[PDB]
């Protein structure tokens, strides 16, 4: 697939390197699932998230 | 940010002040546990910078506060504030002590130095601080932030007589009344893509603030990625 289509459904990062295959990436304290196109995080508290409730309820 | 919002606890986990010769007279970013992003304008020689990370009300103890003292700083190599001053606006600040990530300390995403741009082309970007709240006004207690669409290159252009180099670009309004003003530069410009946010400038600097028909310039961290990715990895 041509990782310009649609990012090749990359959650975040796409490219295409050996035989111009679409490989997906994530950014740092992020692993891909066996989604094998998701990003998962692989810390308690990764990158550019928010993790405090923005309600009290 | 003149013309913002109250930012809710933890809304930027990434956001930090720095204080010096005077108590939050700029803003900055966590890249990880030890590394700091800001303006290199911030940082004049001699002054002691003292970061605090897990800010919420400048006068208040939320207990959710984090100090640190810089221990280096690397003002990019091309910044040079003899020739220019605003010019490669970007700098990095090692701390003594590494910060404790929580939910309210928490690093900014850098992306590639070409997702980074194509993330500053989705138009919006959030910008925060705890600067002047009205033109030569008083500044926030409590962190403000604000959303605002980029502008044309050839309107940014033609906004000033001082030359905008590609290394910076210009976001704000037309209208004006909302715009980052001053003791918010060194804070970020980020973009948030699905969820997650990344950085996508550094609030530099501008021609008094909100005032309309001018902008405010930000540093194009696309052009930076990679040094800032070398310099702050860990060992
Ligand atoms: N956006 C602005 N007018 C601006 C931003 C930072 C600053 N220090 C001065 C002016
Ligand atoms: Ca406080």
């Amino acid at each position: 697939m041509t990782c310009n289509i649609k990012n090749g459904r990359c959650e975040q990062f796409c490219k295409n390197s050996a035989d111009n295959k679409v490989v997906c990436s994530c950014t740092e304290g992020y692993r891909l699932a066996e989604n094998q196109k998701s990003c998962e995080p692989a810390v308690p508290f990764p990158c550019g998230r928010v993790s405090v409730s923005q309600t009290s309820k | 940010v003149v013309g913002g919002e109250d930012a809710k606890p933890g809304q930027f986990p990434w956001q930090v002040v720095l204080n010096g010769k005077v108590d939050a007279f700029c803003g900055g970013s966590i890249v990880n546990e030890k590394w700091i992003v800001t303006a290199a304008h911030c940082v004049e020689t001699g002054v002691k910078i003292t970061v605090v990370a897990g800010e919420h009300n400048i006068e208040e103890t939320e207990h959710t506060e984090q100090k640190r003292n810089v221990i280096r700083i690397i003002p990019h190599h091309n910044y040079n504030a003899a020739i220019n001053k605003y010019n490669h606006d970007i700098a990095l600040l090692e701390l003594d002590e590494p910060l404790v990530l929580n939910s309210y300390v928490t690093p900014i995403c850098i992306a590639d130095k070409e997702y980074t741009n194509i993330f500053l082309k989705f138009g919006s970007g959030y910008v925060s601080g705890w600067g002047r709240v009205f033109h030569k006004g008083r500044s926030a207690l409590v962190l403000q932030y604000l959303r605002v669409p980029l502008v044309d290159r050839a309107t940014c252009l033609r906004s000033t007589k001082f030359t905008i180099y590609n290394n910076m670009f210009c976001a704000g309004f037309h209208e004006g009344g909302r715009d980052s003003c001053q003791g918010d530069s060194g804070g970020p410009h980020v973009t948030e893509v699905e969820g997650t946010s990344f950085l996508t400038g550094i609030i530099s600097w501008g021609e008094e603030c909100a005032m309309k028909g001018k902008y405010g310039i930000y540093t194009k961290v696309s052009r930076y990625v990679n040094w800032i990715k070398e310099k702050t990895k860990l060992t």
